[PDB]
């Protein structure tokens, strides 16, 4: 131990050679925690680094912030290093400011994905006493604002291709979903304007004449820009020769109360009777039969669960054990929320009409349209998961 | 309505919900046992009780709810339908982790076909 000069050769060669474990032992036999964390580092064994670092808090950030910032070089990846470095806020802000971005520049589905990945980190903040009704009123926010880019982006791309892929019932449909959710302050750049241009081309396309008529009338409270003033203005004079009436086949039944709702409610996305929230299809934006119901105090998720299994041969709606006893498997569907928020349960009313909802996004979906969407872009649409994560 | 052609599609692109469904409204049970063993346990439950409201094949009915790990439901099939190998097949993967209940009954069950070493470990878990 007094040969210092041989051992530090052999230490020094142990390195040069690729050793790092006999060249760490040499290191620790001399007491050198400073030159064995560098060497760990410049080796890149990044699991004895952090084996290290959880051992020594003080290495943290020598540690992680090279990792982070080589990660954002190479920003998902910097925001994961940022979410391991404890930081959540800058992780946050990183991720708000790539969404404005998103925003400024018209990528509305990518702006869409950062809102719902900014969601659940708030989701993963509230775990956290002192922070969870804030982030659950911010991850509320961000969810809302992740399905208002998620419709938006269909129609941006409806107005400005001279084509439509979408149905013209979809665009219809998300039309109307958008200006039931848009808040008295609209979110930075979405168009009002954009969304009641498609919601009027596509109720005189599908016979709802009314509504094509009061669109217009919405649309001249609003400054037009000239591209479009040419087009609203022909389909003003259009839509006067129309009849005043909308077609009865457009008309979205309350599945729970079998009420027919006007084409648009006051009432933010709810029945205007029992005031049951609609739940849309995340492809069509279809109305799905769906109604969501609650357990009996006393019944734990994992109770409800083996319930439903077991298969035997505004007012919420709740639900006994013997009645989940009497429930199909088929017909429930379970929302797996991570651990502040309870699990949600929905009743599906038309068990032929198949519905599937994301293992990761909780989204739901006709099963035909989320069959086809995710076998055509190998994922999910909404959290672009693939198949293989049956995970939150 | 190329029922054939469809499930040979609906088979390649991996979908075997829709080629069950499929096979179930035409009577292709053959076609329906082979992609109901490719598929998801709780799509081989639904072809299990396919089978059961036929009443023809109730040992594919067996066969699916055991290979859906449905255990209870196969021995009391096997059990009403007389099927001694399928008992003793279901039996071989009865553990610990396995109802008490059930582990009683299949002992019994041995004991009376005098497989006294079987209905031990049984009657140990």
């Amino acid at each position: 131990k007094a040969e210092r000069e041989p051992l530090l050769l052999c230490a020094t060669y142990l390195k040069k050679l690729d050793s790092p474990g006999y060249a760490a032992e040499t290191y620790l036999k001399m007491g050198d925690l400073k030159s064995l964390v560098q060497l760990h580092v410049e080796t890149q064994r990044w699991d004895e680094a952090f084996a290290l670092g959880e051992k020594h808090p003080e290495f943290k950030d020598d540690i992680y912030m090279p990792y982070a910032q080589w990660l954002a070089e190479n920003f998902e990846e910097a925001q994961k290093a940022f979410h391991k470095a404890g930081r959540q806020r800058e992780a946050v802000q990183v991720l708000e400011q790539l969404t404005n971005n998103a925003v400024a520049e018209s990528r509305f589905n990518d702006a869409a994905y950062y809102y719902w990945m900014l969601s659940m980190q708030c989701l993963d903040i509230a775990q956290d006493p002192a922070q969870k009704d804030t982030m659950l009123g911010k991850f509320y926010h961000f969810q809302r604002l992740a399905e208002l880019y998620h419709g938006y982006h269909a129609i941006h791309r409806h107005t400005e291709d001279p084509f439509s892929v979408h149905r013209p019932e979809t665009l219809f449909n998300i039309s109307r979903f958008l200006l039931h959710s848009l808040p008295k302050d609209t979110p930075s750049g979405i168009s009002k304007v954009k969304i009641l241009f498609t919601l009027a081309k596509q109720s005189k396309a599908l016979g709802a004449y009314r509504l094509a008529r009061h669109a217009y009338d919405k649309l001249r409270g609003l400054y037009i820009p000239a591209r479009f003033q040419k087009s609203i203005e022909l389909g003003t004079l259009t839509i006067r020769a129309k009849p005043f009436h909308d077609s009865e086949e457009l008309v979205p039944l309350c599945y729970r109360c079998s009420t027919n709702n006007p084409l648009l409610n006051n009432l933010g996305n709810v029945c205007i009777n029992c005031r049951q929230p609609f739940i849309f299809s995340a492809s069509s934006y279809d109305v799905l039969h769906l109604v969501e119901f609650y357990l009996e105090e006393g019944i734990t998720d994992e109770e409800a669960i083996s319930l439903i299994d077991l298969e035997v041969l505004f007012v919420p709606v709740v639900v006994s054990r013997l009645v989940l006893r009497s429930m199909s498997r088929r017909d429930v569907l379970i929302k797996r929320w991570p651990p502040p928020l309870r699990w949600q349960y929905f009743r599906s009313l038309l068990p032929d009409a198949s519905i599937t909802m994301c293992p990761s996004c909780f989204q739901m979906f006709h099963s035909e349209d989320y069959e086809l969407l995710v076998l055509q872009h190998g994922c999910c649409p909404y959290c672009r998961r693939c198949k293989d994560d049956p995970g939150p | 309505e190329e029922v054939g052609q469809a499930v040979h599609f609906y088979t390649r692109a991996q979908a075997f919900k829709n080629a069950i469904r499929l096979c179930k409204e035409n009577g292709l049970d053959d076609q329906l046992m082979n992609l109901a063993l490719l598929s998801s346990p709780e799509d081989m439950i639904e072809a299990a009780r396919y089978y059961e409201e036929k009443g023809v094949q109730m040992d594919r009915a067996v066969m699916l709810y055991h290979k859906a790990g449905h255990f209870s439901k196969a021995l009391e099939l096997a059990f009403a339908t007389q099927q001694f190998v399928a008992l003793q097949l279901i039996a071989e993967d009865l553990d610990e982790t396995s109802d008490p209940a059930l582990l009683a009954r299949c002992s019994d069950f041995f004991i009376e076909h005098s497989q006294y070493e079987r209905a031990v470990e049984l009657l140990l878990a």
